[PDB]
Parts: C-alpha cells; structure tokens; sequence
RNA sequence: CACCCCCGUGCCCAUAGCACUGUGGAACCACCCCACCCCAUGCCGAACUGGGUCGUGAAACACAGCAGCGCCAAUGAUACUCGGACCGCAGGGUCCCGGAAAAGUCGGUCAGCGCGGGGGUU
RNA sequence: UCCCAAAAUGUAACGGAGGCGCCCAAAGGUCACCUCAAGACGGUUGGAAAUCGUCUGUAGAGCGCAAAGGUAGAAGGUGGCUUGACUGCGAGACUGACACGUCGAGCAGGGAGGAAACUCGGGCUUAGUGAACCGGUGGUACCGUGUGGAAGGGCCAUCG
C-alpha cells in the first residue's frame, strides 16, 4: 500500500550511488517527473504535464519525458535514478522511461 | 544398565566465551575498512561511509571521522564526516 | 502464604520501603521500623490473632505477601551443587511498609490485635492512623 | 441483466425517503462474498474438486481455497490444508449471482418464510445464512456426489444497520413479518 | 520568502498523533466511468493496469477549530552516588562534599523549517 | 543463549536456567508483490477456536530450532527467473599467550537477477565441530638415485 512508495524511496540508495533522482506522480493525470538534488533539500529540473496536456493525458507519456530530459541538458544533469512511486512500471511510466532515456 | 535416565537432570555448568559492543567512537579518526562496531542485530544501521557485515557488523568504507547520530532508540546510526 | 506458579529460587538484598502508603483499604495500620524476611508462618500466626480478635465481620488487609523462595542443607555435606527448594517462602520487608491494616473497629479493639499480632513478628512495628493521600 | 433497475428504483428513493446531500452519499453495493467452509470432518482430496466444481457453474468464477492458518490444536487442527472455498463477486458479476438469487433462489427454497432482518453487522452490513443445497437454479442432485450447504456475505457502503437495512429490502429482499 | 491556495518531494520522523467538529470541486487531487487488449488477480479490474469524461466532494485527502485522551514536561524535594569520615555482633545505618534521578505536580502542545512545478488577487 | 557480571570489555563456583553435534536444491541469489497475533459484532457442516465479513490493531505475531538482540520502509508471507552455496585475490580492522576464529571494501576472469541505480563470494545474526600424523580418490606433470622412461613421492582438490 502507502508501504510501496516508502519502499522504492528506501531501495533509491541516496549518495552512495553518487546520481540524481527521478520522481513521478502518475497515480493521476498530472505527472510531476521531477529531478531531485539528494543532499540538498532541492529540486533541479522538472517536467509537468497541466501546462498544455496536448490533448492526450495518458498518451502524454513521452511528451512529459522529451520535456524533462530536454530540461536536463539545458542544467547540464547526464546522471539519474528513477522512482516509480507506487507505479508498477509497465505503460504511462515506462514509456516516460525510453522518452527521458533517448533524449538524455 | 538401569531403568532411570541417560544424562542426569538439574544441571548449571554450561555458558561460552563471547565479545561484542562498540570498538570506535564519536570523535574518532578511522581508516577504511576500521570495525566501529560489533552488535547482534541492528542497535545502530550504517550511515555516510558505513557498511554493515554479514553479521551486523558496523565498518568504515572510506578513512575520516566516526560520528553518532541519536534519534531515540532503533534510530541510531554511525556515520563518517570525511576529514580531507 | 506460597505463591502459585515461579522460577523456584533467588539472593539477597536491602535499603528503606518503596512501595508502601499509610492509609489505603483500613482506618488503622501496622509499620515496620526494622527490615526483615516476613515467613508465609508468621503472616498467618499474625492474622489468626487478629481474626480470633475481631470474632465476626472481616476486615483485616494484609499489605504484605510473601514471595521470596528460601533454601537448606539437606543433613550434612557442601560436595553437591545448589539446594533446598521447598524450605520456606518471604516478604523482604523494609522500614516504613504497612503490613497489615484494619477497618471497622475501634481505636481500642485496633491498639490490642496489634499489639497482639507484634508478640509474633521478628522485627519492632507502630500503630498507626490517617492523614496521607499521596497518588489517587 | 440489472444495472439500471438498481439505480432508477433505488439510487433516487433513499434520497426520496431519508435525504442525501449527494448521489454519492447514497448507500451503495461494495462485494458479494460465497464462502464453504467444508472440511474438518470431510477430510477427502475427492470433495475437494466436488464443491469447487459445483461453485464454478453458478457463480461463472473458478473458486479459491482458502487454507488452515496452521492451527494444530487438540482436536483434528493442523498445518495449511484445504478448510474453506472462496469466490469475490463485485460490479457486473455481483449483479448476475444477485439477480439469480432474488428471481430463483429465495423463492424457490423448501421451507421459506423470509430471512433474518434483526440488527446484523453494526456498521452496515449483511451476511446471508443458507441451510440446503439443492435449492439452487443451477444445483440438482442429478449431476453431484452428496448433500450439503453454503453460506454468503453482503458488504455495503452503508454506514449504520439502519440505512443498510432499507438499501438490502427495496432492492428485493424477504424479511420475516 | 510580494500574497493566497493546491500537487509533488524533502529535513524533521508525536510539543508533528488520534478522536470529535466545520469549510473546499469542477484549478489541482480523490472516488467515478467503461475494459476485448498491453498488464494483472494461488478467486474477483478490490488492488495493480489501460482509455476517459460527465456526476459528485459522499468516502479519501487538504485545511481550520479544540486541550476529551495521547505526547512533551519543570521548580522544589527526595532516592541513589564519586570522594572524605564513622556506627552497629549482625541484618543494616549515619555525617561532610560535589554529582544527580524516576514518578508526580505547575505547565506546554492539534508543530516548525526547505526546493520545484501548477492555479488565483475581474 | 540468558542471569550471576558491580550501566565499557573481561570475570569464579559440583552457582541459577536452557539449547547444539543438524537442517534447507530453496528455508540460497535477485527482481516483483504481499502484511501479522488477538478481540467485539454478524452468519453453512458449525458453534470453546475453525473457513467468511466489516471495526479496533507497533507488532501484543512470524522468523526450521534454545534464548538474547534485532526486525512491518521487513529479516515475516507469495511468485517469476535462476546456481555468487563462484575461481584467482585481499586495503584495512575485530578477537585470542599461541594456534585458531570473525568481519571486510576494492581488483580480475566468467556469470545470475533487474528497464535500471544496483545487488549477489549461502542462509536475520550469535551453536550444528576436530590440529597434526598415516592413508582412499579425481586433477596436475614439480622431483624421480648414470641416461631415458616407470614405481614412488610433491602440488591443487577432496574423503576417512
Ligand atoms: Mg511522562
Ligand atoms: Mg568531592
Ligand atoms: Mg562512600
Ligand atoms: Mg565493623
Ligand atoms: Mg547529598
């Protein structure tokens, strides 16, 4: 349950692994994909989805990850760990995946 | 041979070596690979350039400075604030 | 007296009253001044006396129960290891715990029980009244 | 096959009776539940498939068995062994064993009056009591291997046995007058 | 950190919690809606998961009230005690010097502090 | 293992209690997912407990065993795929008079799981053991009595 994001958030080993971290809220239609600075209590990139949806709000899937590795070159950020929140990893969230994982 | 038992009930010899407990401190300085301390289960879980051993043992990964962090009891951790 | 089910036996220690108030349960009260191993025997030598005294009604509060498991020497030897379970059991009693307390009888019928149930302690004891109301 | 008959007779007349805020607010049908707590003294790998089977006819749904919580008590208790079988209905299967039950179940019952209605789980809810076997639409003796029984679980959104008591009748329900 | 609010995510993980009570819907979030597939249920789209509105803000959540319960908790005093020095045949006790509780009482609390994105001051 | 043991470690007695001399081909590796005991009220064989349902619920359960520590952000419970229950090594510590014993990051060859960060050199840990000598077996081609082989030995592995 509430046990899932806790415990993929405590798998997300913080600074031995050296990398940044990926945050995503698809348990709604306003995906939040987030860069987060582990020291800092810090927010780097980000990319949402309200902010013209483009029509589709599931289909958004790359739109939100294009967006968001685009706006990581633009910080210069190459390094990154994922968080699938509670999201079992397979449509709206691995799509978002390959978007961000082929645009940087 | 007798009807009674094999080994004879009420006893109280028995008890056996062991050691345990904290070996490096808060304010010491460590190398890698330096025991910070030796526990049965988890007292105190690994923090910043703390490993912890198949038996729960607490380790220093890289050289620097043994720091305690005490949250209340379950919460503790041991951690290494790099010297440099 | 006994106890009903333990561990079967123990040590030894002391230093002045924890657990003990003034007036709880009775009107009228027995304190120790000296500390002693209180016998489940003596407890029940203190409570007939009393009992028999107050003939009818029952209203006597022994405070004080005993616990504590003691132990002997079969006949002779030492070329054994740890004995005697069954030999007597106590209450570690300390300076200031009330023991036994009385209700619904006079000064004067409270004075004598006790004076009574002190000829068959093996310590000194005070006779007591109100005025302590500490946690309720 | 019952969708619409439970919303425009009985979705508006809870509001037209009590009076809801919402249409939301209006108690609604969470679960249907068919336990058969077999076993114990029918101890046979042969009942196992038997009442499993005889389930998987009438609900449309393959049954789960629900094993012993290792319980080894004095008595004829131990390990994880098949002691009782489960089948969850919810939304459009619910509808068709409820259907089913008000149209040839209830009816058609040997020795019927009508069930229960006295204060049953306090916060809301209903768990149905069944005695007999053979007074199912799709249960005959023709097709079996012996005589038994069943028992049924009625969960609701309902808050209080007062405003699930109503939402359980209006729906058609028999209750002993 | 112009200011209000919301969705994410931190440090802090009960002075942050529960209960009771009230406000918020079409911005956001929640149920809801249907599912043949992707994918999924040792049974059941309950949960995961897909396509999407409406309908509602019921439930959930967020926010606000409140000191009924939790939680926090003094000052004083005592227990105990390092060192100094004694009493008693003994169990056991005392004095001087610092250290110093626990429980209880007074009382204090329905937290505080960041980073990002979204929507408002008609 | 706990207590004695005097809040570090250590500490004796024919002192107080209690276990071990194995087990698991998954009860290992990894990736997924799941969350307990108990009680109240309501119901088929039933009815003291059972299989079902809602309401309370740091855990009062579980962890192959004894106890202690630990633990639900799992070490508990379920599944997919697997063989790291690897070979060559060990920075640096723990612990012991020794001889033993413990923990271990990191490097190479090869792999397993996962999209991936990563994790994996048995098991939540603390018991499940036995120096050396003589010898059985598979590998190796170091020695091999004038030379070349061979017997015999050595060396890895492993059994008594
Ligand atoms: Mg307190
Ligand atoms: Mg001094
Ligand atoms: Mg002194
Ligand atoms: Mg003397
Ligand atoms: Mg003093």
């Amino acid at each position: 349950r509430r046990k899932l994001r806790t415990r993929r958030k405590v798998r997300t080993t913080t600074a031995a692994s050296g990398r940044l971290r990926l945050s995503v809220y698809r348990s709604s239609k306003h995906i939040y994909a987030q860069i987060i600075d582990d020291s800092r209590g810090q927010t780097l990139a980000a990319a949402s989805s309200a902010a013209l949806k483009s029509g589709n709000k599931t289909d958004t899937a790359a739109a939100v990850g294009k967006a968001l590795a685009a706006a990581a070159a633009e910080k210069g950020i190459k390094q990154v760990v994922f968080d699938r929140g509670s999201y079992k990893y397979h449509g709206r969230v691995k799509a978002l995946a390959d978007a961000a994982r082929e645009g940087g | 041979a007798h009807k009674k038992g094999v080994g004879s009930s009420k006893n109280g010899r028995d008890s056996n070596p062991k050691y345990l407990g904290v070996k490096k401190f808060g304010g010491e300085v460590v190398k890698a690979g330096n025991i910070l301390v030796r526990q049965r289960g988890t007292k105190f879980k690994a923090g910043q350039g703390v490993g912890m051993g198949r038996d729960h043992t607490l380790f220093a990964l890289s050289d620097g400075k043994v720091v305690f962090i005490n949250k209340g009891k379950g919460a503790r951790f041991i951690s290494i604030e790099a010297a440099q | 007296k006994r106890t009903k089910f333990r561990k079967q036996f123990r040590g030894r220690m002391t230093g002045d009253a924890k657990g003990g108030d003034y007036v709880a349960f009775g009107d009228y009260g027995l304190i120790a001044m000296e500390p002693a191993w209180i016998k489940s025997n003596q407890i029940e030598a203190c409570r007939i006396v009393m009992s028999r005294h107050f003939r009818r009604g029952g209203k006597i509060y022994i405070r004080i129960f005993p616990d504590k498991p003691v132990t002997k020497k079969p006949a002779e030897t030492r070329m054994g290891k740890g004995k005697g379970a069954v030999e007597y059991w106590v209450s570690v009693v300390k300076p200031g715990r009330v023991m036994f307390e009385v209700a619904g009888v006079t000064e004067e019928q409270a004075k004598e029980a006790f004076r009574l149930a002190g000829h068959k302690l093996p310590i000194q004891t005070k006779m007591v009244k109100r005025e302590v109301y500490d946690e309720a | 096959q019952l969708k619409t008959k439970y919303n425009d007779q009985v979705r508006p007349a809870l509001m037209q009776q009590f009076g809801y805020s919402s249409v939301m607010a209006v108690p609604r049908i969470e679960k249907i539940v068919v336990n058969e707590g077999l076993g114990s003294s029918k101890e046979d790998s042969k009942a196992i498939d038997k009442a499993a089977k005889e389930l998987a006819l009438i609900t449309l749904q393959k049954p789960i068995i629900t094993k012993a919580k290792k319980s080894i008590s004095n008595f004829k208790l131990r390990q994880g062994m098949p002691v009782g079988i489960k089948v969850t209905l919810r939304g459009e299967r619910m509808y068709v064993f409820l259907e089913k039950l008000i149209n040839i179940g209830l009816p058609r019952i040997r020795d019927f009056r009508g069930i229960n209605p006295n204060a049953f789980d306090g916060r809301g809810n209903y768990n149905l009591g069944i005695k007999e076997q053979l007074i199912f639409p799709e249960i005959t003796y023709d097709m079996v291997d012996k005589t038994r029984g069943m028992d049924i679980t009625i969960v609701t959104t309902a808050k209080t046995d007062e405003e699930a008591r109503a939402l359980l009748q209006s729906m058609g329900l028999p209750f002993r007058k």
